[PDB]
């Protein structure tokens, strides 16, 4: 059972997600390539960057919303894949389909967007991230000259990724830290709270051994990732009331009905 | 219902 069974979440892991660690950095190394990612740095190349990968932006008056509007419409579509992924990759955690349904969708609904954002790290450097499966480019600085309030979302995730990849952590180590946060016994009406704190155990049981071999130079690894967990509950508290903030001023922000369904009551 | 979407990707 716990012998191979950080092998396994890696598998999952590598079979549900569609970006991950490896492939971003290949993309990210500056190395020669036939399909370079094209660079979103200012409203022009945001606008070139539309037509050639979501086409539909660039049309039907579309073109005519404000560039902040269209970008947040993309994060959108980008946050309800990876919610689908992490979906996914939560039913191939060995037990977790074995839970109440209601505690399925209650692990997902409060540990989504900490996964989201841990991920998010994998994607990042301290100048910009990969956005529309690894073929496009936006840069931090691009997004900080956005209007407020969509100026004021990507900094701390930004922070928080810098921090994170310091860690140099790499995919093994990211699907047995995704899986422990999904797998958390202290989120708010949890039905049986006892199976899924044994679920947790034997995760972070296995992410310690394999922080052990996989990173012998750094022995404090797992508490700093212990840190990480309470760091990423902090962010996500924070990001749900910039959500709501845009919810209610933005006329053009209205949530996909999926996002809407995680940020109802959650925080 | 609450999660309709989640329920129904869970449960398939
Ligand atoms: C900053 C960014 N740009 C994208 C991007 C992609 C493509 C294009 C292109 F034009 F198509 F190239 C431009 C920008 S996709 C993206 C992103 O997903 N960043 C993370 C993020 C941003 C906002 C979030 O809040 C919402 C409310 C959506 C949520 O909680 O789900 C969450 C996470």
């Amino acid at each position: 059972d716990l012998k191979s069974l950080a092998k396994r979440i890696y598998e999952a892991y590598l079979k549900n997600f569609n970006m991950n660690k490896v492939k971003a950095r290949v993309i990210l190394s500056g190395k020669a390539s036939n399909n370079p990612p094209f660079v979103i740095h200012d409203m022009e190349t945001l606008c070139m960057a539309e037509k050639t990968l979501v086409a539909k932006l660039v049309a039907n008056g579309i073109q005519n919303k404000e560039a902040e509007v269209r970008i947040f419409h993309c994060c959108q579509c980008t946050s309800v894949e990876t919610v689908t992924e992490l979906t996914e990759f939560a039913k191939a955690i060995p037990g977790f389909a074995n839970l109440d349904l209601n505690d399925q969708v209650t692990l997902l609904k409060y540990g989504v967007y900490e996964a989201i954002f841990a991920m998010l790290s994998s994607v990042m450097n301290k100048d910009g991230m990969l956005v529309a499966y690894g073929n496009g480019f936006i840069t931090r600085e691009f997004l900080k000259s956005l209007r407020k309030p969509f100026c004021d979302i990507m900094e701390p995730k930004f922070d928080f990724a810098m921090k994170f990849n310091a860690l140099e952590l790499d995919d093994s180590d990211i699907s047995l830290f995704v899986a422990a946060i999904i797998c958390c016994g202290d989120r708010p009406g949890l039905l049986n709270v006892g199976h899924i704190e044994k679920m947790q155990e034997g995760i972070v049981h296995v992410l310690r051994l394999h922080l052990q071999s996989n990173h012998p130079d750094d022995i404090f690894l797992f508490p700093k990732l212990l840190q990480k967990m309470a760091d990423l509950r902090q962010l996500v508290t924070e990001h749900a009331q910039l959500v709501q903030i845009i919810k209610k001023t933005e006329s053009d922000a209205a949530l996909h009905p999926l996002l809407q369904e995680i940020y109802r009551d959650m925080y | 219902a609450r999660h309709k979407i989640l329920h129904r990707l869970l449960q398939e």
